């Protein structure tokens, strides 16, 4: 597909495309609607990379997300090659970080650090988590400096977490923004959290 | 995961030749002989380990004048009109040599992360400011209140302007329907805030309705009013504000 | 091209725009050409040819030394001559964002004019008065002012330079301002003198011609 | 790796009239008498079928120039001083006939749930060259709710309370209506999204 | 520096062009500075001395008033003299974004061409002749162009100005497009007429000195 | 307005830098305003009156051909005269970012003198007189420069042109840069000769008047 022809293309499924945004955008929207046939790859790349330069505009079209918030995604990865297929929980595939000479294969989770200086006393919660959204509980993280125990598959008395906000005692299910602690800990004893988060 | 940079920028600042006599400090100082060095390899920016830009969203300017440089692309394109020597088009050698212009004019962009060395031709004044503003997150706009009030106007359907009714009448008797029995009402407003409201003034009381086949109660099938079967064996006749209608003027 | 075309001025200070040179020009002392790159420029970090030059260059050719002799059959002395005008107003001053007597600034044909909101077009005239006095005592393109004999809301205007000035009618605040060319401005520089006449027979002429030497006093 | 940007860059270069050979080309040719037409449309623009400007924001540049153009909104406001034939003040005309600007200088943006279309007047060279500017839009919502709780009521009326509907009949002949031939309906609530369930209540 | 230094120009408009006036420059009325700031400009809000003023002032200057002797005794009339040239053009019109005979416009030294593709340089050179009608039309830098006699592919060009026109040679869309200077532009301006000879014996010279008195007719 | 007054110039460039014509303006072979869009600024795409034109026209109108007889009474020929200054230097060289001795560059009057600091002012001229040699080599602005006889620290200077250089009085570098002007620049252009002296009785006067006749050589 010349970047010269249009600034955008779409659409068909069986097809394999050599990506040409030299001349400028390439906006790629494809086939919607889609029934249940899915087992439909289409194929985008870089025979040459345009991409970094003028990259794709990959657009779906509302409906079935290709991943997450189906915003169109954009490629800087120079040399790139594009494997997706529509997939049956109404999705499209899309191999992550990819192209020929490379494996820059899989996925990346993300730890944050947000160290809690103790104060005042008190302190038997901390709320929001990290500021932005919400925290991810299967992998608890918070220190003393001691490594705090486990929150739990079994929220326990064993388990010293307190979870956000519970009226008494500490509630059993934890939360992802406020969590809470069964203790005071103290001033200057550091209460030290970090997240697995998926998104950062 | 790396979190990088969102936005940052930089800048250089080159003098030609020994007008500096001193060489290129971070993006702060640069020298070179201009002419003989066309582009720029960038450590002479300011350089930090995160791979700083959308190579492709790209501010890439030289005095105070937004220019579009990075890459030598540009929507005219004209690589072969890049054509140094003044040979105009068509990439053969006319007067002097024509060459393609691999860098086009202003700046060629390079290889894998970001330009390794962003690859410009053009004539500067020695001393040079090039705007190099290299973006990262996002751009969110806030409105405080106008949402809610501007947003649901094509939601909903808004009361619109409240009404005086000074013509509405009641039955002073329901047993038996009508005059002598009536009583009028006297001039309040109707904002209509839920739908009962917009119902009684489509159904004053008083009103006459029919349904063909229904033999329920309006209130049944509507959800609303007392209603009252009426007119049976009685056919509805226009009655005439003429007194000298002599059925249909007098009651 | 336009980029590095539009990247073009920095400085504007025609000092500092540049000037294609003539090619292969000597006018400037039988050495280079007008608009070439001076020393007040290059003090100034321009390195190029430039308007400045270009400007005085040909400035310095068209001025013949004091003392010279120009030559007419006709006897106009080369001086100069400025252009009159008259500055027609009309109307009653007019501000609906303040209250009547307001105070106002009034540019005419870019001249301020402090003026009250109600004053018709003479009482803005009294005012456009102290801005002419201004103009004259800036000496900002305004040889001299004076009233309409007739007609207060015309001015009688002279401009400092012999240069043609031509410019557009408008009507601000409720103040049509107008400008009546009265005197076309005539080519000439300095102060010249006709020396008298002389009568010359050309070569194989029957006629003799007579002719007026005009030298140069300013 | 690369965090990238969240935005788009687009531009147009017109030549005018006959000097062209090439017609308006997606954002890269435009051709025109740019005496004739005032502003543009923008198909001859860059164009993701959807979001230019995200209407808090707009940065559109031409020449390597930089100025507000947007909307043929101003500060100095002088939409009366948009003013063809150049009568400065009160708007009324004097003179040659003068003009309360529809569009007062540059950049105007008409269309309503984005603006489609934008207007502009300038005079320009023979070529011209433009800068625009499309932010990230997505974000920003607010202001929880006792204040737009208490928005309701006194303005967009209400839904009210829902009511079931146990008298509703249908037709079962359309052609010869009614009895025999009807039919009872169960009982249902009427909740009014729309004017519809008014309609049939 | 360049910061406020390319804070410079805004409005382009060489009437608001500055210019840095010569220092004690009377040779304007024995007023003022060659480029003050003007009327015009000051109508037009700029306040300071302008590239404007400074070509109108040494213009009004280098203008000698009509029937003005000229002397001299080479016996050329100081009148002016325009630049002709050729225009040379070669190859066939090819546009290989457009299909053969694709009709398309061509500029020729800035002068729009309508051609369609295939058209070698005598077709080109005949649609070359629509532009330089309008080149006459117009009334642009081009006061008249002539077939070449003995080339269809060549024209004879003929410039308004009496300036120095000097192009660069191109070849767009296979059409070679260059400039054949033929006759050099002469300085002098108007029209002017020589009264006829006169010689003079100089006070001590025993060799009479023919004059030639070229009056001003234009 | 500034928007699209600021709009303006893009490409500099006094060929793409327009300029209002003199409306009604012949004096262009009987032709066109000065400063009309010519056939170069169209090549160049640019389609309006500019400085570029505006220049050469008024520079070919004053200009006189070969041959031509200027006539005064003075008797000075109409020769340009080229402005000679003093440049006096002080103080030693410092720069206070390197130690001393360190080779710098000193613009003087915009030429860059390489320097090492802790040269006096003398030692300094000694490198000026390095850059000022570039400036004759490159024939910038300076015509000549020469030693200052009795004073290390002051270079006579010589200008290429005939305007009139004025520069300001700076001290870079522990080194004070002034100039000081010696001789004035007189107006005038190319090579001028005086072919003598003619008394002349005008028409009735008695007093014979006596005139100088300076053809043009150059």
């Amino acid at each position: 597909y010349n970047a010269s022809s249009g600034q955008t293309l779409t659409a068909e499924w069986g097809k394999s495309y050599a990506i040409n945004t030299s001349s400028g955008r390439v906006t790629i929207n494809l086939p919607k609607g889609t029934v249940n046939d899915y087992n439909k790859v289409i194929r985008a790349r870089d025979v040459f990379a345009t991409w970094n330069v003028n990259p794709v505009t990959l657009v779906a079209a509302s409906g079935d997300t290709i991943k997450g918030s189906a915003v169109p995604v954009e490629i800087n990865v120079r040399f790139s090659d594009l494997e997706l297929v529509y997939c049956a929980p109404g999705r499209w595939e899309y191999v992550k970080n990819k192209q020929i000479d490379k494996i820059t294969s899989s996925d990346i989770s993300n730890v944050a650090r947000k160290e809690f200086l103790v104060e005042v006393q008190g302190q038997t919660d901390f709320l929001d988590v990290f500021r932005g959204t919400s925290y991810n509980v299967n992998n608890i993280r918070v220190k003393h400096r001691g490594n705090e125990l486990y929150y739990g598959d079994v929220f326990s008395e064993n388990s010293d977490f307190g979870s956000p906000g519970e009226n008494e005692g500490e509630l059993v299910p934890l939360d992802g923004f406020n969590i809470r602690l069964r203790q005071p800990c103290n001033i200057g004893d550091t209460v030290q959290i970090e997240t697995f988060m998926d998104g950062v | 995961s790396q979190w990088r940079s969102s936005y940052t920028r930089r800048q250089i600042r080159l003098l030609d030749s020994k007008l500096t006599s001193k060489t290129s400090l971070e993006g702060s100082i640069y020298v070179t002989d201009l002419s003989t060095m066309k582009s720029i390899p960038f450590s002479a920016f300011g350089l930090i380990p995160g791979e700083p830009i959308n190579p492709n969203s790209l501010e890439v300017r030289f005095n105070g004048i937004l220019q579009e440089l990075a890459g030598t692309v540009g929507m005219p394109l004209f690589h072969c009109v890049g054509a140094d020597s003044d040979d105009e088009v068509e990439c053969s050698v006319l007067g002097g040599t024509w060459e393609q212009s691999h860098t086009d004019y202003s700046v060629e962009t390079d290889e894998n992360g970001i330009p390794e060395i962003l690859h410009f031709d053009s004539v500067f004044e020695h001393g040079d400011i090039i705007n190099i503003t290299w973006f990262n997150n996002d751009l969110g706009t806030l409105l405080t209140k106008d949402e809610i009030i501007d947003e649901t106007d094509n939601l909903y359907v808004s009361q619109g302007p409240g009404v005086d009714i000074s013509g509405d009448v009641n039955l002073t008797d329901f047993d038996k329907i009508g005059w002598p029995n009536v009583e009028a009402v006297q001039s309040y407003q109707r904002a209509f805030n839920a739908v009962s409201n917009i119902f009684d003034t489509i159904y004053p009381i008083g009103t006459i309705y029919e349904n063909a086949v229904n033999p329920n109660n309006p209130v049944t099938y509507m959800g609303f009013g007392s209603w009252k079967l009426f007119g049976q064996g009685k056919v509805l006749v226009g009655w005439n504000e003429d007194i000298s209608d002599p059925n249909f003027a007098l009651n | 091209s336009l980029l590095n075309n539009k990247a073009g001025v920095i400085s504007r200070l025609a000092d500092f725009l540049g000037f294609r040179p003539k090619t292969g020009d000597i006018d400037v002392m039988n050495r280079q050409s007008v608009g070439s790159v001076t020393i007040s420029q290059l003090a100034k970090g321009f390195y190029e040819p430039n308007i400045e030059s270009a400007i005085n260059d040909v400035h310095n050719f068209s001025i013949k030394d004091v003392g010279t002799i120009i030559t007419n059959k006709t006897g106009v002395s080369p001086e100069g001559v400025s252009q009159t005008d008259y500055w027609a107003f009309s109307g009653t001053v007019t501000d609906d964002s303040l209250p009547p007597g307001s105070p106002i600034t009034v540019l005419v044909f870019g001249l301020p004019v402090s003026a009250t909101t109600g004053m018709t077009a003479i009482e803005f005239v009294a005012k456009v008065r102290v801005a002419l006095q201004e103009a004259i005592a800036s000496f900002t393109a305004i040889n001299s002012y004076k009233d309409h004999p007739t007609d207060g809301s015309k001015l009688e205007v002279t401009y400092l330079d012999n240069q043609k000035h031509v410019l557009s009618t408008y009507s601000t605040y409720g103040i049509t301002i107008s400008q009546e060319i009265i005197s076309e401005s005539k080519p000439g520089y300095g102060t010249w003198n006709l020396l008298g006449a002389q009568t010359v027979t050309l070569d194989n002429q029957q006629t003799p011609t007579v002719f007026y030497h005009f030298e140069r006093t300013a």
